[PDB]
């Protein structure tokens, strides 16, 4: 990589390798994630978020997760990286939505890390509408978890007095 | 012995209502050092909620202050301090409630 004359295409390639990921083997796929992470200049981005969402589908699947779960949480750091650098898009909301599916703890803790720091971060619009979004998850829902969230999202507040 | 033990003789629940009584007592007896000493520790135990408990108590305590508490009542909320949200907020709004009143009267309210 300290080819760090580091050429554009190649980076690109990785997605054609990641396929293959799908024929798991996390430990593995784990190595890929974080060397995947890197090469993106938040662009190659895209094709690949879209991919990302693809993965996404393809993760619910039907599932039995039990070392793909990891490396969910794994990706979501990786791409958490990159959203810091970015700017980045709808398909951020979904991860939303995607979230409220979802039902163990550790991802409510990165949320969490969410609420923290898009907390800093505010261009807020986004928000709004996730704050929306949210509402219907909110009601269409109950647990330790959201209870906790209400608590936080209480505190923030803001109009629609 | 009771501080001493129920820490290494567990159990929440006795603490909530040991808290409660104790949380009335504070500096008519005295031993400040202490008394600040277990209660630290108290706190020290996670749980947004144990750690609560010491703020709790205090304000009977802190209200009356002891053998050396009023300055150094005011320094301390300062010198212990915590985020983590809502355990963040629970430092941030006690204090934020503190910003609220003038102290001594703040004292008077929420005491009563």
């Amino acid at each position: 990589k300290e080819h760090p004359a580091h050429e554009r295409v190649l980076q690109d390639l990785v997605m054609d390798i990641l396929r293959v990921l799908s024929t798991p083997d996390l430990e593995v796929r784990k190595k890929t994630l974080q060397l995947a992470l890197d090469l993106v200049s938040s662009r190659n981005v895209e094709e690949l978020v879209i991919v990302l969402k693809k993965e996404v589908i393809k993760t619910n699947n039907v599932s039995e997760h039990e070392d793909t779960d990891k490396y969910r949480q794994l990706l979501v750091r990786t791409l958490h990286s990159c959203s810091v650098r970015f700017p980045d898009m709808a398909a951020n909301v979904i991860p939303v939505l995607m979230e409220f599916l979802s039902d163990s703890n550790e991802a409510a803790a990165a949320d969490v890390l969410e609420f923290v720091r898009e907390a800093i971060q505010r261009f807020d619009n986004l928000r709004m509408l996730i704050v929306e979004k949210m509402l219907e998850v909110f009601h269409a829902i109950k647990s330790v978890k959201i209870y906790r969230g209400a608590l936080w999202i209480l505190g923030e507040y803001c109009s629609t007095k | 012995h009771l501080c001493e033990f129920i820490e290494d003789c567990e159990f929440t629940v006795l603490a909530t209502r040991i808290l409660h009584l104790l949380g009335q007592e504070g500096p008519k007896t005295n031993n400040p050092s202490k008394y600040i000493r277990f209660i630290y520790n108290r706190v020290v135990l996670e749980h947004e909620e144990v750690r609560a408990g010491a703020v709790s108590a205090l304000a009977k305590f802190g209200a009356q202050n002891e053998e050396m508490l009023p300055s150094i009542l005011v320094l301390l909320k300062r010198c212990v301090m915590d985020d983590d949200n809502e355990v963040r907020d629970r430092a941030t709004f006690y204090l934020n409630v503190l910003e609220q009143k003038q102290k001594a009267l703040n004292a008077g309210y929420i005491l009563n």
